RNA sequence: AACAUGGGUCAGUCGGUCCUGAGAGAUGGGCGAGCGCCGUUCCGAAGGGACGGGCGAUGGCCUCCGUUGCCCUCGGCCGAUCGAAAGGGAGUCGGGUUCAGAUCCCCGAAUCCGGAGUGGCGGAGAUGGGCGCCGCGAGGCGUCCAGUGCGGUAACGCGACC
RNA sequence: CGAGAGAGGGGCCCGUGCCUUGGAAAGCGUCGCGGUUCCGGCGGCGUCCGGUGAGCUCUCGCUGGCCCUUGAAAAUCCGGG
RNA sequence: CCCCGAGGGGCUCUCGCUUCUGGCGCCAAGCGCCCGGCCGCGCGCCGGCCGGGCGCGACCCGCUCCGGGGACAGUGCCAGGU
């Protein structure tokens, strides 16, 4: 990059013939292995064709800020942990002999995991607040669920993943969470963010359940018919009609 | 070609993506020689072969 | 000689002198090298004369 | 990055172990079935193997049939202290392995012979 | 040529093994109640390799060479395997010897491949050109600069010639 | 055979033929003497000079004829850019 | 072409512009941004010394590899005819 007399250019020109194409990276085109391309095609069909009404109230989920708002509400309610239940209830064992605390004794609120539990408490509406994994492996575990809820008045909501309800205990998923009572000062709290849920995915259940979706036509012959439309459009009036 | 009686043409093109060549056999157009440029593609314009 | 044979011959038996030479023929050492040229220098001279000839309109 | 020069997509090249067996999968070492004795079992003495050792200054022992040159050679230089110049073997129709040996030219068949128990 | 008792077949160089032919036949896949059958690149994430750069771990003498792991960088898997004592397949000949064995044993004279990565020896690389000074000379002192062969117009030669 | 005929002057490929190194000491044929048996025993003289050919058999090469037949593959090794 | 004042806007095709020759084409040139070690300073992204990355060169976006058919071939089970 400094004057040299004999540093010279060389130039390239591509094009047919002239000098062979230079390796580029290439995604659009490779052989990808089988279960990519299984992947690929599964993720793809979804919008190719229509989801029923109950498999697309599962794609109006959460605003990102305000699940964030109800995950760092939850974070100070997860159950106790591996590590943590072992030393809570050793000490309590030794509080025994102090005659203030043993295995039964008062838990504040917490969590409610599985999707028995957190049915059977929806079911006796002892539930405030239910959260959902929107990506469950066979949707039928939670297909019925919101209309659930849209029976019993009780307030849910549809996050985005199912790892983040399983941070939210030391496993690795959880389909469903739910807080059935919250601590007192935490409560106003909550019931900001249950109205900002409730406003979304109740009180508009008539147009949930009559949603469709999908049906999404390939950009190919979007612009495949975009031609015929733009001459259709063009030269319209065409007769001196 | 044994068993037929129209003769193969072996070519060879320059492979426009890497440093080689690859040689075909089509079927020999009457008229063509050795030391012929073939042309094939959208654009060659008509020549025999 | 035996193509396993040139496994002990010396080097310089088993080429000509020449650069670009001992895969050849005699007919190719001499006309084919020679062609190598009076193809290659023509050629290359006639297109910067084209070159020259697309620059003037 | 590069993640790509080639369509063609290729089997990752993963990282692979070594076995770090918790038990020995057997016991223990299986000693030489052939140490030197069964390598040489016993020497020949016929008209057509005397003249050998008395013209040739070679040796003619009897091996067991899965033995090689390179062991008879061995075996039979540590037995008898005797260095061995060649040694080459046939597989007789009975199925013993006669092996010649060709003694080192510095020592004498005659000595050595009846230094062994042979006439 | 029977019967009984003894003895005989020595290979780097002679063949097999090595490779592929017509074929044969495996796992991917498929069909099939099923032992299995179909099929040989077709529905497969098919390269366990490496010149080299970087880091680590080392062994000598970690001088500076040898070894290993890690990080890159490069590669068509362009199809496991078998299939030819007549095809392809580098390299041994002469004399002598036996109650039977010889391109094998003995004598003599050569060979091909693989080794020596501690270069074992010699030869080539390649040993100068210009310079100012002590010198008849010779070389010399210090400078610098070139040195990955030579010859013939040609076919191609000379002992090797990254 | 004007894409270079004849004409001279050269280069290479093969090279089993001939010279010599192997090498006469070996082999052979003859005359002889011992060990007289076992001897790869030891002494002599020799193994020389031409021709012939549509001969036969191999092998090497040039050039032709034939086909609506075109005449195996890889392992391997090598030359150049 | 509609426009011009010598600058150019609006409109259509365009293209990788590879054809006389039994050659030649790879493992990047150049430029731009970055900093690693040395000397002349110990103010060093100062000059001079050594050695490397990214970007452009090679544009962006994307839902199927690209084409060809197609809700018919076809397969599965019944049904008539041969």
């Amino acid at each position: 990059k400094v004057v040299n007399p004999l540093f010279e250019k060389r130039p390239k020109n591509f094009g047919i013939g002239q000098d062979i194409q230079p390796k580029r990276d290439l995604t659009r085109f490779v052989k990808w292995p089988r279960y990519i391309r299984l992947q690929r095609q599964r993720a793809i069909l979804y919008k190719r064709l229509k989801v029923p009404p109950a498999i697309n109230q599962f794609t109006q989920a959460l605003d990102r800020q305000t699940a964030t708002q109800l995950l760092k509400l939850a974070h100070k309610y997860r159950p106790e942990t591996k590590q943590e239940k072992k030393q809570r209830l050793l000490a309590r064992a030794e509080k025994k002999a102090a005659g203030k605390g043993d295995v039964p004794t008062k838990r504040p609120p917490v969590l409610r995991a599985g999707v028995n539990t957190v049915t059977t408490l929806v079911e006796n509406k002892k539930a405030q607040l239910v959260v959902i994994a929107h990506d469950v492996d066979p949707i039928e575990l939670v297909v019925f669920l919101p209309a659930l809820c849209r029976k019993m008045g009780v307030p849910y909501c549809i996050i985005k993943g199912k790892a983040r309800l399983g941070r939210l205990v030391h496993r690795k998923t959880c389909t469903t969470v739910a807080f059935t009572q919250v601590n007192s000062e935490d409560k106003g709290a909550l019931a900001k963010l249950v109205e900002a849920i409730r406003t979304n995915y109740n009180d508009r259940y008539d147009e949930i359940r009559r949603h469709w979706g999908g049906n999404v036509l390939g950009p190919k012959s979007v612009a495949r018919i975009a031609k015929l439309e733009k001459a259709k459009a063009k030269e319209l009036a065409t007769k001196l009609g | 070609d044994p068993g037929r009686g129209a003769p193969l043409a072996k070519v060879v093109f320059r492979d426009p993506y890497r440093f080689k060549k690859r040689t075909e056999l089509f079927i020999a157009a009457e008229g063509i020689h050795t030391g012929q440029f073939v042309y094939c593609g959208k654009k060659a314009q008509l020549n025999i072969g | 000689v035996r193509p396993k044979v040139l496994m002990r011959l010396s080097k310089t038996k088993k080429h000509v002198s020449r650069a670009y030479g001992g895969s050849m023929c005699a007919k190719c050492v001499r006309d084919r090298i020679k062609r190598a040229f009076l193809i290659e220098e023509q050629k290359i001279v006639v297109k910067v004369l084209k070159a020259q000839a697309q620059s003037q309109k | 990055k590069k993640i790509r020069t080639s369509p063609t997509f290729r089997r990752p090249k993963t990282l692979r172990l070594r076995r770090q067996p918790k038990y020995p999968r057997k016991s223990a070492p299986r000693r030489n079935k052939l140490d030197h004795y069964a390598i040489i079992k016993f020497p020949l003495t016929t008209e057509s193997a005397m003249k050998k050792i008395e013209d040739n200054n070679t040796l003619v022992f009897i091996v067991d049939v899965k033995a090689n040159k390179h062991q008879i050679k061995q075996a039979v230089k540590k037995l008898y202290d005797i260095d061995v110049a060649k040694v080459n073997t046939l597989i007789r129709p009975d199925g013993e392995k006669k092996a010649y040996v060709r003694l080192a030219p510095d020592y004498d068949a005659l000595d050595v012979a009846n230094k062994i128990g042979i006439i």
